[PDB]
């Protein structure tokens, strides 16, 4: 099925504190009132194109939606990223893994040929993520706080702050989610123009599009 | 200064602008991230064993912050000479990655490691490409290799007519028999092992003592910088005009304590037009404010060279406590428009002669000195208005007044091509 | 343009003496503004004072005369006007005006006291005392209505005038946006200065908009070219700003000349 | 300046924001002319015959 | 390269001349306004009584 994205998908573009300034930015964001391809993987994870960074979402507050696999060949020929969780912390590795048809993860591992990098870091709750790639820098944003504005739908306004920035420098055109052994939105990003209003403490409180309506 | 600016030998009564003053800076400060990940170079140079010259060891190193100055001053090396790159500047360069090549050679083969050279190991064991390499480091190893080293554990390759390309290892152990016409016209004979052993003895000389050698090749501008040299830091000062870095954002100003609250992920704030206003340093993680250093133009008030030869100096819009003859000077008079020096102050008030600003002006008019006072709008009087009183004039005088109005100016033309 | 850099100053000093022109133009317009205010307001040779007791034949000027209770000695309408309308980084300064607000208030009070007590005779010699009623009689006689009218309907006129002044005070207090012109002037000035200081961060076709990094990143041979591009761009922008300031100053001068003519004609006499 | 070009617009936007003030000034003079005609001619509230 | 040098000279002198002519236009407009005021004063206060 399909879903309409009301206002989700606005984040801090840079790392500059500001106060009470209406700032106009020209950066690739998620257009307002766009279409998102809701999936229903409950009693199914098809392959999706990357296309210069993707939105992501979920609504299940348990240990099922665990891993992200990225790459362009999904084989040991080309390095494949892997972001997983073991209930305490996060590993990021650009090492090479072989193909997995139905991998199972939750609290897959095929090969470790040419393993070069490693990194270790730390109404229900919906976890928003945005994945971006600019000139060899891979950025992952996150949000772990829900808003109960309306029931059964994620309507409201929220921002996103960067948490992981990686200077790896690889080109990715394919990604899949991972599950265990025994429901998430997806969107694309376009280079639009936005106008952002900063609160007195420097937090985004209101964003308005610049290429949607004559009033806008 | 007034005569220079006006370009004349006579001046008239009034106020003039000569130049502007700007507070000079002081010692600079530099700050940088608190911790640096040390690159594990101890396992490279202090390694247990180095392989043979024909099977030398590789290593790829990146994402390091390693100091090379702490290694250059070390005297435990037989030779440390670098090509095309000044070692003293290695702390001011960033590279994509670095490749380390480790082996052990003989004493007299040191000259064989150089671009555009001829030799056995130079062309047949390890060929340095006809371009810049990082550099070679060699040190004596007779303590660990010529005394307790293996008798034939170190080998070279006596294989010729197969000049190796740069960065090429041929570890394929194949007996060298051509098996064709150009070897005694026989097949199977003239078979010589491609490898051979170094001949070393305890205190055998200089050209036969095995030396540990590491060749470093740095890849530059091939990718975003990953490895960089460490940079030193220093302390900070307050309430002084200083030029500062703060992790890259150089600027001049005066440091103050700020009450602003940063979110845990910003780096430095601003207000408008990229003008930085607050910065936070990594070592203390404390937010602080930046204020531009004071400056401004100066002015001279003079009564005219014809009358006298004394002036009063006015500094515009500066707290006159720190102006630095005119460092202490005469009675400093701080007003709303800066401070005036060289003239006295009175509580009296007269007509204004040379306007200054903020409702005060200075002249010598109501002994032989300039006085600055608060201008008076005129005289003062009151009229006894009453509801049954009138005043009717009885005499009259006729007067004449003059008014001057321009109506035209000179008509000029300018040729274009000629000019 | 330079921001305390040696090579920038060395390159700039060879372009001529345009800075003398810019400073001369700015000083000229500043002196023009000062003289303009001086001419529009300073029209009297004394400062008259109102008598302590007030009986103007029934009129009530208590809302216009200065109030000693306020520290600035400003009347009610002045306070409403000031409270209604509302409004040094890299080498820009704002000089203070020669005449402060207090002297302006004193001048206005002097003009008003003179036009109440004396009439129009205080603008043609020495001020002469005259009762207020026998001034409205003359003013009515001026416009063709015979003076017999005023002395027969004085109370009605007083009541109408008081009601009208109360109405105007209420209209000023309640309905805003009646002071558009001054707000537009202030906003245009602020916008022009803000865009001038904004233009400083543009790339102007160089490698970067920060001069220290561009000087410390490369060798001179192309550094002088990049610095030349930056210098010429900033200079052209500054020239544009100066021209805009000249045009606006001329317009304001014309408007203030008109205001001075109106004040000298209608206030000190009858039109 | 550009006339329906892609990279020309990219270079033009790098020079600052001249067009903002140019268009602002032109619109200002247009509105001034409109107010000028209205003020010089519209001097009565009623229409007589 | 002589053409490059001549180009630099030409552009500099053109900029200077443009600045001068703009200043000249402003001054001429102001003098014209003052002259109009003087003409009004002469026609009103001399041929009659004000
Ligand atoms: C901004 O941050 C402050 C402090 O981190 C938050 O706390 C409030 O601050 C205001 C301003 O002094 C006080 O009046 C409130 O009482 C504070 N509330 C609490 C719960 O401490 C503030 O909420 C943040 N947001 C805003 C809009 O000020
Ligand atoms: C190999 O080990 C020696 C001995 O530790 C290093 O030389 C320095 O030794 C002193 C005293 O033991 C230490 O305090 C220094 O830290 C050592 N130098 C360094 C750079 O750590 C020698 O440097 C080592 N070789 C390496 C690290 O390549
Ligand atoms: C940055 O490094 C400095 C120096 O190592 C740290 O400063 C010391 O912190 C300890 C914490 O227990 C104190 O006991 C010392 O007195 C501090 N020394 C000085 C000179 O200040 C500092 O904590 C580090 N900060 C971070 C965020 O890593
Ligand atoms: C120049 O700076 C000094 C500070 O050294 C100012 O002194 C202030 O004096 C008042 C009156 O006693 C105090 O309330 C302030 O606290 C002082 N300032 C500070 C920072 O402590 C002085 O007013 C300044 N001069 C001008 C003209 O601003
Ligand atoms: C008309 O009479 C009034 C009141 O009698 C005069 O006003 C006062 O005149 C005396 C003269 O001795 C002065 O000392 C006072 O200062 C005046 N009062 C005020 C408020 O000015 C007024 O001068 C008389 N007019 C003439 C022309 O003699
Ligand atoms: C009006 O004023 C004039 C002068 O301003 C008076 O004329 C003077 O009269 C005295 C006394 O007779 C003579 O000494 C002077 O020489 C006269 N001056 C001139 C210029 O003629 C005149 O008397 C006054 N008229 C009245 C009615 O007071
Ligand atoms: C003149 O007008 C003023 C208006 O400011 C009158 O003062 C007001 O009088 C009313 C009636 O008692 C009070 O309710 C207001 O509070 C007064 N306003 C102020 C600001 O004091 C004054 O009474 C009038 N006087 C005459 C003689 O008409
Ligand atoms: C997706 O877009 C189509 C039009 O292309 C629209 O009919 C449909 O409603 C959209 N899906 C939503 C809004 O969920
Ligand atoms: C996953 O579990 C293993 C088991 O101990 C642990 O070593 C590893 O650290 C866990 N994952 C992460 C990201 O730490
Ligand atoms: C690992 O990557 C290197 C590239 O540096 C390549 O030469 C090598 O063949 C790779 N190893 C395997 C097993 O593919
Ligand atoms: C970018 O993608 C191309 C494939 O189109 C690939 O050849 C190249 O290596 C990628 N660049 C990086 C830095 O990974
Ligand atoms: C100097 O000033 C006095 C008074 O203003 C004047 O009389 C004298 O002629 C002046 N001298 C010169 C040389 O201008
Ligand atoms: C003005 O008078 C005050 C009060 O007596 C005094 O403190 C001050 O010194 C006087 N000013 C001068 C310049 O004498």
């Amino acid at each position: 099925a399909y879903t309409n994205s009301f206002t989700r998908g606005v984040y801090y573009p840079d790392k500059v504190f500001r106060s009470s300034v209406l700032h106009s930015t020209q950066d690739l964001f998620l257009p307002f009132f766009s279409n998102v391809t809701w999936f229903h993987a409950i009693h199914d994870n098809p392959v999706l194109p990357f296309n210069d960074g993707v939105y992501f979402a979920s609504t299940e507050k348990s240990n099922i939606i665990r891993g992200w696999i990225f790459g362009t060949t999904l084989d040991s020929k080309t390095q494949s990223l892997l972001i997983v969780n073991n209930a305490t912390n996060v590993v990021i590795k650009v090492c090479e893994f072989q193909f997995c048809n139905d991998p199972f993860l939750g609290v897959v591992y095929s090969s470790a040929n040419n393993c070069t990098f490693e990194y270790v870091s730390q109404f229900k709750n919906l976890r928003e993520f945005v994945f971006k790639n600019i000139d060899g820098y891979f950025k992952i944003y996150s949000k772990h706080t829900p808003i109960n504005l309306v029931r059964d739908l994620p309507q409201g306004f929220s921002a996103l702050e960067p948490l992981v920035d990686l200077p790896i420098g690889i080109n990715i055109t394919r990604f899949q989610t991972l599950l265990a052994l025994h429901a998430y939105y997806v969107g694309y990003l376009q280079p639009r123009t936005f106008l952002l209003k900063y609160n007195e403490n420097g937090t985004i409180t209101d964003a308005v599009d610049c290429a949607l309506d004559p009033l806008s | 200064e007034t005569k220079c600016t006006l370009k004349s030998f006579t001046v008239e009564k009034g106020i003039y602008q000569t130049s502007n003053f700007r507070v000079q800076p002081t010692e600079s400060i530099v700050r940088f991230p608190n911790i640096t990940n040390l690159c594990p170079f101890g396992e490279v140079f202090n390694a247990t064993r180095f392989a043979s010259v024909y099977a030398w060891n590789r290593k790829r190193i990146s994402n390091c912050v390693a100091d090379y100055s702490v290694l250059y001053n070390s005297a435990s090396f037989s030779t440390f000479k670098c090509y095309g790159v000044s070692p003293t500047k290695l702390n001011d360069l960033c590279f994509t990655n670095v490749y380390a090549d480790s082996f052990v050679i003989r004493g007299d083969e040191v000259r064989q490691i150089a671009p555009g050279q001829t030799g056995k190991i130079a062309d047949y064991n390890y060929k340095l490409p006809d371009d810049f390499t990082g550099c070679v480091i060699a040190w004596n190893s007779n303590n660990l290799d010529s005394k307790v080293g293996g008798n034939y554990n170190y080998l070279y390759r006596l294989f010729r007519k197969s000049n190796l390309k740069p960065f090429e290892r041929d570890i394929s152990t194949e007996i060298y028999q051509a098996g064709s016409t150009p070897c005694n016209g026989v097949e199977g004979f003239n078979c010589y092992f491609p490898l051979q052993s170094y001949g070393f003895q305890p205190t055998n000389g200089v050209g036969y003592q095995p030396y540990r050698v590491v060749v470093l090749s740095f890849e530059l501008l091939h990718a975003p910088a990953t490895v960089c040299g460490p940079k030193k830091s220093t302390n900070l000062v307050k309430n002084k005009c200083v030029n500062f870095n703060f992790n890259g954002l150089t600027g001049t100003g005066v440091l103050t304590e700020s009450n602003k609250k940063f979110l845990p992920f910003q780096q430095f704030g601003r207000d408008i037009a990229d003008t930085t206003d607050a910065v936070r340093d990594p070592q203390t993680l404390e937010i602080l404010d930046i204020t531009p250093c004071s400056f401004g133009g100066v002015s001279v008030i003079t009564p005219g060279t014809n009358t006298s030869n004394q002036v009063a100096v006015l500094y515009q819009g500066v707290n006159c406590t720190e102006v630095p003859v005119y460092s202490t000077g005469s009675n400093v008079f701080q007003t709303r428009a800066g401070c005036l020096i060289g003239a006295e102050h009175v509580n009296n008030s007269y007509e204004c002669d040379i306007p200054i600003g903020a409702g005060i002006c200075a002249s010598y008019q109501t002994s032989q000195s300039i006085i600055a006072y608060t201008m008076s709008l005129g005289a003062e009087n009151s009229v006894a208005y009453s509801n049954n009183s009138i005043a009717i004039p009885t005499n009259f005088t006729i007067s004449v007044t003059t008014e001057i109005l321009p109506v035209s100016m000179t008509k000029t033309s300018v040729d274009c091509t000629m000019y | 343009i330079c921001g305390d850099s040696t090579e920038c100053s060395n390159l700039l000093l060879q372009y001529g003496s345009f800075c003398t022109q810019l400073n001369r133009a700015l000083t000229g317009i500043a002196v023009e503004q000062d003289k303009n205010t001086q001419e529009v307001f300073a029209q009297v040779k004394q400062i008259y004072k109102t008598p302590p007791i007030k009986d103007f034949g029934g009129f009530n000027f208590s809302q216009i005369l200065p109030d000693p209770s306020k520290p600035s000695k400003r009347s009610f309408i002045e306070d409403l006007l000031f409270n209604k309308v509302t409004l040094k980084f890299n080498g820009l300064t704002v000089l203070p005006p020669l005449l402060t607000d207090e002297m302006i208030a004193q001048y206005t009070s002097a003009l008003l006291a003179g036009t109440i007590t004396s009439g129009w005779t205080f603008g043609a010699g020495a001020a002469l005392q005259i009762p207020f009623a026998m001034q409205m009689a003359y003013r009515f006689n001026g416009i063709g209505v015979t003076q017999n009218v005023l002395y027969e309907n004085q109370k009605l006129i007083a009541n109408q005038f008081n009601s009208a002044i109360g109405k105007i005070q209420d209209s000023l207090s309640s309905t805003a946006s009646a002071l558009g012109k001054l707000q537009d002037v202030v906003n245009q000035n602020a916008q022009a200065l803000n865009t001038l200081v904004k233009q400083l961060s543009s790339n102007f076709g160089a490698i970067s908009s920060v001069l220290n990094d561009i000087l410390s990143r490369l060798d001179p041979p192309e550094a002088e070219v990049q610095i030349d591009r930056l210098i010429t761009g900033r200079l052209q922008s500054l020239q544009t700003y100066v021209t805009q300031q000249l045009i606006r100053a001329a317009e304001i001068r014309a408007s203030a000349n008109l205001a001075a003519t109106k004040m000298s004609e209608c206030v000190l006499g009858q039109s």
